[PDB]
């Protein structure tokens, strides 16, 4: 399912957690038009000084102004030959809806 | 000339809802919603939990 | 070399706190301007914007 | 089938003296909330101080 | 029968008459569409439920 949002405002918790629950384990994309966010454009080395849990992204206040990061990870060099492999993926979930 | 008037300011109605909850389905924890959705809203999405 | 990114900002040493503006968010934000009245605006208002 | 879309006031008259402003103000006020006129007012005191 | 009369009684005495009470005017952008619909303008801030 592509599932867009149109509003947010009273969705139930047990929903919320229902549709991303649906975004990882049946591959739902969900576009979540109510959402204003500043978006600081970080470089690899600072990573991620802020974190945000779905919850979060599913119930901040419809005025409110979230503050994403994003990686602009295209300055980060080449594993050494020798690094062990790494076994497990590094996942993502949110992303912007344009530029 | 006259005191014709009080002058209430958050007017009561002669009818209100009330409600029986059955407790057992009932979560007493108040609902929450945005702010200011809930300063509208609120009232209402509580006494008909 | 190494500048990983180089953006164009307002220029915050010009527009001012003393204009009431906060550029540290990458937009301008003004604290009282549109607001609710009767209640506490909230911080991160996007009206701020 | 119609393209709703925004038209200055320059492009019809050809009286510059009576044109001040652009597209542009529409644009801005197209961001801004539905404004009361106590809001209003509140903004115009905000930007007195 | 004399519990109504006296209901009768106060509801013809209710000489009550109405000023604006504290009222807030939200920012319509915080505004759940459905309630932005419902809502003009300004409210009381006893809403009262319905």
């Amino acid at each position: 399912v592509h599932m867009t949002i149109n509003e947010r405002a009273g969705m139930s918790k047990l929903v919320a957690d229902n549709i991303i629950a649906s975004v990882i384990k049946s591959n739902w994309v969900v576009d979540i038009l109510d959402i204003e966010y500043t978006a600081e454009v970080m470089t690899p080395s600072e990573g991620y000084t802020q974190h945000v849990d779905a919850e979060s992204i599913m119930t901040a206040p419809k005025g409110k102004l979230f503050h994403l990061q994003f990686m602009d990870g295209l300055l980060r060099p080449e594993p050494s030959a020798f690094d062990p492999p790494a076994s497990g993926e590094d996942m993502r979930l949110i992303y912007p809806l344009q530029p | 000339l006259s005191d014709d008037f009080k002058q209430i300011s958050d007017p009561k109605g002669y009818l209100t809802y009330s409600v029986k909850y059955e407790d057992q389905f009932t979560k007493k924890d108040k609902l929450r919603a945005s702010e200011a959705d809930d300063r509208i809203v609120g009232p209402t999405v509580n006494l008909f939990k | 070399y190494g500048a990983a990114v180089v953006n164009i900002d307002l220029n915050r040493d010009f527009f001012d706190t003393a204009t009431g503006i906060d550029l540290t968010k990458g937009i301008p934000l003004v604290q009282d301007l549109l607001v609710p009245i009767g209640v506490t605006a909230g911080a991160e208002q996007s009206a701020e914007y | 089938r119609y393209h709703e879309s925004v038209l200055e006031i320059a492009d019809i008259f050809d009286q510059a003296d009576f044109i001040q402003t652009s597209d542009a103000v529409r644009q801005l006020r197209a961001l801004m909330p539905t404004l009361s006129t106590s809001q209003i007012r509140h903004a115009i005191e905000r930007i007195a101080q | 029968v004399s519990g109504l009369l006296m209901v009768l009684f106060k509801v013809m005495t209710d000489n009550r008459l109405v000023i604006v009470g504290e009222t807030t005017t939200p920012m319509s952008n915080t505004l759940s569409t459905v309630v932005n619909n419902v809502l003009r303008t300004t409210y009381h801030n006893n809403v009262g439920v319905n």
